[PDB]
RNA sequence: GUGCUCGCUUCGGCAGCACAUAUACUAAAAUUGGAACGAUACAGAGAAGAUUAGCAUGGCCCCUGCGCAAGGAUGACACGCAAAUUCGUGAAGCGUU
RNA sequence: CGGCCUCCGAACGGUAAGAGCCUAGCAUGUAGAACUGGUUACCU
């Protein structure tokens, strides 16, 4: 059995007044992962939203590093298969019966010997934010998730309840689309969750900056620069990241062209700069020049 | 700021969960290195003993 | 509805139990099944216990619905109480109700032998319950700890599983000799083939035991 | 050593020492008064019993032979330190009758403030009342100036208000402060007078027979009020060297007459801390706190 | 593990509950001022008001019915009084219930 | 992971330590004796 | 909604005061998955020539029992190289420095 | 003036043990659900 403090929770999920009232339960369900049984839970989160509750161990949580209900990263908060490919992580829990329940076992006894403060394993070892993660992340709060189901009676016509139908009684969702079936097991085990390849596909769609063909194009061209930057500036956005060779400050088109000296130095600079290089709040435009 | 109340027992509810799972016992602790003495020899014929 | 939720929750659908709380097959039953459908004493302790306040229970309907009457309503009790030997059956299964059974008897042959003293005859109109309730009362008041007891292990074991892993049983009777085998070679094996050993490479413990075991065959045929 | 106390049922809103400096009263929600030994270990001996609403304010004489309590059931409560027993329970009170304090060195005499809209001025022994200034609204906190003469109190109106006893008039009102003030204590040099206030300051203010004719004096940042407004209390050194003040910020905020600097922000509590008592001998420090127990600090 | 008042928990919870503005909670040791957080500006336009602090409001309370002479056999409403603005059904329409029978065969 | 089984022998039995007397042997005489 | 304003003030309303202060695993569902020792059929019982009593040990095997008692075929299961760190003589023949 | 009047009934140990097989039940009643479209110029 689990005993804790306090759920551990995205705060979309934890509500909006910073007022709460919450109920603990000990030993109240079953971790629909660790199989075990945990202390559950349970907060309104807002005005005229469902009741929710933690869902996941909270050891099952710190091995993966999640929100016991909302069940997506802690710091970026993408589904838990986007986050580790982000990371380039490997995570090696077991899948069959026997093999997981002691797996789980000895995880556990491990993780007693912990502080509480920070996951246990890799998630510390990869805690290094690729800026595609921090690109594919949610922004304010997408309260959405916390309003109530869809009315079975009111989708047939039936929820004579008045307005106090138990389900959002709207349209019922098309069952063919991907973002519908996406049981509990898989999103916690990251394996074929179908909001993890739509958001994989946004994020390869994401604009980022290209590569030229030949090796001997190390001029830069960085699109978008204003009359507020310095040639120094200039350099100090490329000059400890490598070596530049020469930086021409274009007025006549508000750009810029930096030869550099190391070819990979230039091509991080460039492509983690591209368009998001904010020096003095000016959108440049890293590419590879002619 | 929370406020942390604790849900009733229901008197009359029977246990909910099934305790008796058997697993293999876990990894023992680090092994303690083996500070001994150095060996000794057996001579064959002792080993005829 | 209890004991019938009991009985269908195990998964025994073969036995039905009727409204008198009679516990009855309805097929004719292999090995199997009346192995895996037999009940113990807190299941019956609880069934006979229940049948005995249904039938008082009953005994008041009867009188309220009109069937029968004052009269009749008091000699049968009286009745139900002196006579719990031939009519529930709870003797089979806490034997030592007879202390309460022989005091029934004894003081019915009090009331009876002063009830009719005179022109009053030996016949059945004698309701003068109060000694036998009495005594069933006190009877359940040493009853209900002891199956609230049973019932809860009954209850556990059936919700979260019967506990086969360190049970560690004890030496009784019948384990006396194996257990002083398995000691006594565990001592041995102990004693010399791994505290005098130099027999590095392997110490041949399994055979000394078997030397053991030889030399005591030879003693006892001397 | 930090020495917290607890034993108290809920918050503690008032605590203070004996002006021996011998022994320990605090009291709050709990509606009953307990005591303590400041030595040895903190010990608790009595507990004086009665008030039927919350000790809103406890204040002792001058000597420490008997106590003044003010309680929210409309009353106040004077009681003999010998005995712990009640001798007078000053009712009349028409609301929640919130501070109390007794004439110092003067005739025994006392000015109460209350959630009536009056401060009432009462003798012990007559059982009946002296004089009333009914202004228009609660006043929070009462003090007498040492002159036993003229008598201060801070309500809702921010205006801080002072009557002679004698023409019982508005004698002296002094502004500033942007809210309500909360508590006033009058140093031992009978002249400086100390105020907080939720609005996030405390001032010094100084009665004379002759000041500038507008005596904000010095002024110190960093209380802090809250969802709570809880009654917040000031005090003085012995010295009018250190000024004490508690905040629903949990930190004991410790500054001092001379640079105002901040001497201290303590850490240590759980909830608001209400009431700061210095030691008349000692430099010994207990808080009282809405963490339902109290703290004895040393520096 | 705070210890706070009860009263007031309640009291600033509702206000943010009904009107959408509350005085913020934080107890930060850098001394912020009182803040009113969520909706601030109709605490603001609303002066502050609170759930449970009486205040003048014109809004237009729903009509409901009164029947609460309990010698009337089927008369009584009492306390069980419906609402007089309610609906009488509660069901979905042609449109979405195609839809919804579409969906149903979809899955 | 606690159970709600019971035992007959687990009841409570015996809830008092007896502690060796003033003339028994208490700790006190053995340690002065000689 | 209740009462009182020496409220307008008629006995229509309005107002003010007081009193009263936050239910709920929201579902009649809709889901989703596994067992019945039931058929079905196969299957088919330790030791040693034969026939048979049992008590144990081991553990990712259970079942009946309140059970730390007892029972379940001695409850079942438990065997083809159950080979592990590691060699050297004696002679001969052939080719080599 | 004598009196002396036990007990008492049920279970197991006997009628195999097993793999497949397939369908009720019986359990679940959840968690989650999405966001856009920047480009070249001077001296031989
Ligand atoms: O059946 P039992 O438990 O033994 O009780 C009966 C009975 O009592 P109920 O009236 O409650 O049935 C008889 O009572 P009467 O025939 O007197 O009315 C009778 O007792 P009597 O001996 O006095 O007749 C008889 O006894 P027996 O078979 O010896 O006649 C016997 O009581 P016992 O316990 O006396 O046998
Ligand atoms: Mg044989
Ligand atoms: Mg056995
Ligand atoms: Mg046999
Ligand atoms: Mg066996
Ligand atoms: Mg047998």
């Amino acid at each position: 059995w689990e005993d804790a403090d306090f759920p551990i929770l995205c705060q979309t999920c934890l509500g909006e007044n910073p007022y709460i009232r919450m109920t603990k339960e000990k030993y109240g369900k079953e971790c629909k992962i660790c199989a075990r049984p945990f202390t559950v839970f349970r907060w309104c989160p807002g005005v005229r939203m469902r009741f929710k509750k933690t869902e996941v161990c909270q050891t099952c949580s710190k091995l993966k590093n999640v929100c016991q209900t909302c069940l997506l990263d802690l710091e970026y908060g993408l589904p838990i298969q986007v986050r580790d490919a982000g990371l380039s992580f490997k995570d090696d829990m077991p899948k069959s019966d026997v093999n997981k329940e002691y797996y789980t076992q000895n995880m556990e006894r491990e993780i007693s010997n912990s502080d509480g403060t920070r996951p246990v394993g890799m998630l510390g070892k990869a805690t290094s934010t690729s800026d595609m993660l921090l690109k594919l992340a949610r922004t304010t709060p997408y309260y959405k998730r916390n309003r109530p189901h869809i009315c079975s009676f009111w989708v047939k016509g039936e929820c004579k309840r008045g307005e106090e139908c138990p389900y959002r009684h709207e349209k019922p969702t098309d069952p063919d689309d991907p973002l519908a079936d996406q049981n509990i097991k898989d999103r916690y085990y990251g394996i074929n969750d179908p909001v993890a390849d739509k958001l994989l596909k946004r994020a390869s769609t994401m604009p980022r900056l290209d590569p030229p063909e030949d090796k001997t194009i190390t001029t830069l061209y960085v699109g978008g620069l204003g009359d507020t930057i310095t040639e120094t500036d200039l350099r100090n956005h490329f000059y400890q990241f490598g070596e530049i060779r020469t930086i021409t400050v274009v007025q006549r088109q508000q750009c810029a062209f930096i030869q550099f000296a190391t070819r990979q130095a230039a091509e991080v600079a460039a492509e983690k700069s591209f368009n998001k290089l904010i020096v003095n709040g000016r959108r440049l435009n890293v590419k590879w020049g002619r | 700021v929370i406020r942390m109340v604790e849900m009733q027992k229901d008197p009359m509810e029977p246990p909910r969960f099934k305790i008796n799972k058997k697993i293999p016992r876990g990894p023992p602790s680090p092994p303690a290195p083996v500070m001994h003495s150095p060996s000794r020899k057996m001579t064959v014929k002792e080993q005829q003993e | 509805n209890m004991l019938n939720l009991l009985i269908h929750r195990k998964n025994l659908n073969y036995l039905h139990l009727d409204y008198n709380f009679n516990l009855k097959p309805v097929k004719t039953l292999t090995t199997k099944e009346r192995k895996k459908s037999r009940f113990g004493n807190a299941f019956h302790l609880c069934r006979e216990v229940l049948r005995l306040t249904k039938l008082v229970v009953d005994s008041h309907v009867q009188y309220r619905l009109g069937n029968v009457d004052a009269f009749q309503l008091a000699d049968g009790l009286q009745y139900i109480f002196a006579h719990v030997g031939q009519l529930t059956g709870m003797y089979r299964y806490k034997y030592k109700l007879m202390r309460q059974i022989r005091m029934c008897k004894d003081l019915k042959h009090l009331i009876y032998y002063r009830f009719n003293t005179g022109p009053v005859g030996k016949g059945p109109g004698c309701g003068f319950w109060a000694a036998g309730w009495r005594v069933w009362l006190f009877f359940m008041r040493g009853i209900t700890p002891l199956l609230e007891r049973w019932l809860g292990n009954l209850l556990a074991r059936q919700f979260e599983g019967r506990h086969s892993k360190g049970v560690a049983k004890t030496v009784t009777k019948q384990r006396v000799e194996s257990h002083f085998d398995l000691e006594l070679r565990a001592a041995v094996m102990h004693d010399i083939l791994d505290m005098m050993p130099e027999g590095i490479k392997q110490n041949k413990a399994r055979t000394i035991l078997q030397h053991l075991s030889e030399a005591w065959r030879c003693w006892k045929a001397n | 050593p930090i020495m917290l106390l607890s034993g108290h049922e809920g918050e503690v809103y008032c605590c203070k020492f004996h002006p021996n400096g011998s022994t320990l009263a605090s009291a709050g929600f709990d509606r009953l008064i307990l005591l303590w030994n400041v030595y040895g270990d903190c010990d608790n001996y009595a507990t004086l019993k009665g008030h039927s609403g919350a000790v809103m304010e406890l204040h002792y004489n001058t000597d420490g032979s008997m106590l003044f309590s003010a309680s929210t059931d409309k009353t106040v409560a004077v009681w003999d330190s010998e005995t712990g027993e009640r001798v007078k329970r000053l009712k009349g009170h028409t609301s929640f009758v919130n501070s109390c304090y007794p004439a110092r060195r003067g005739p025994q005499l006392v000015c109460t403030g209350s959630d009536d809209g009056t401060v009432k001025l009462w003798d012990i022994r007559k059982k009946a009342a002296i004089q009333t200034f009914q202004n228009t609204y609660q006043v929070l906190a009462v003090t007498f100036n040492d002159t036993s003469d003229q008598i201060i109190s801070g309500g809702i109106d921010n205006d801080i208000k002072v009557w002679d006893l004698r023409q019982n008039k508005l004698t002296y009102t002094m502004r500033g402060h942007a809210d309500s003030v909360t508590g006033l204590s009058l140093s031992s040099e009978g002249s400086y007078l100390l105020s907080n206030a939720m609005d996030n300051t405390v001032r010094v203010w100084d009665v004379r027979p002759f000041a500038p004719k507008e005596r904000c004096v010095k002024i110190f940042q960093g209380n802090v009020h809250n969802f709570e407004k809880n009654l917040l209390r000031c005090s003085w050194s012995p010295d009018g060297s250190k000024i004490a003040a508690g905040s629903a910020d949990r930190f004991v905020y410790v500054w001092d007459t001379t640079s105002r600097r901040i001497l201290y922000k303590l850490p240590g509590h759980a909830g608001s801390i209400n009431e700061v008592a210095f030691h008349p001998d000692e430099p010994i420090i207990i808080s009282a706190s809405s963490d339902k127990r109290l703290y004895m600090g040393e520096i | 593990p705070a210890h706070i008042n009860d009263f007031m928990f309640e009291q600033q919870r509702r206000t943010f509950a009904t009107y959408g503005y509350a005085l913020d909670p934080s107890l930060d040791n850098h001394q912020v001022s009182a803040k009113y957080i969520g909706s601030v500006e109709e605490a603001e336009k609303n002066q502050g008001l609170t759930v449970f602090e009486t205040g003048q409001k014109k809004t237009e309370k729903r009509k409901k019915f009164k029947e609460n002479d309990a010698s009337n056999i089927d008369g009584f409403l009492g306390p069980w009084a419906k609402y007089v603005d309610e609906k009488d059904v509660a069901k979905p329409s042609e449109e979405e219930q195609k839809e919804l029978d579409e969906i149903t065969a979809k899955r | 992971q606690l159970s709600k089984q019971y035992s007959s022998r687990d009841l409570p039995s015996h809830t008092k330590i007896k502690y060796r007397q003033t003339t028994q042997d208490a700790p006190e005489e053995v340690r002065n004796r000689d």
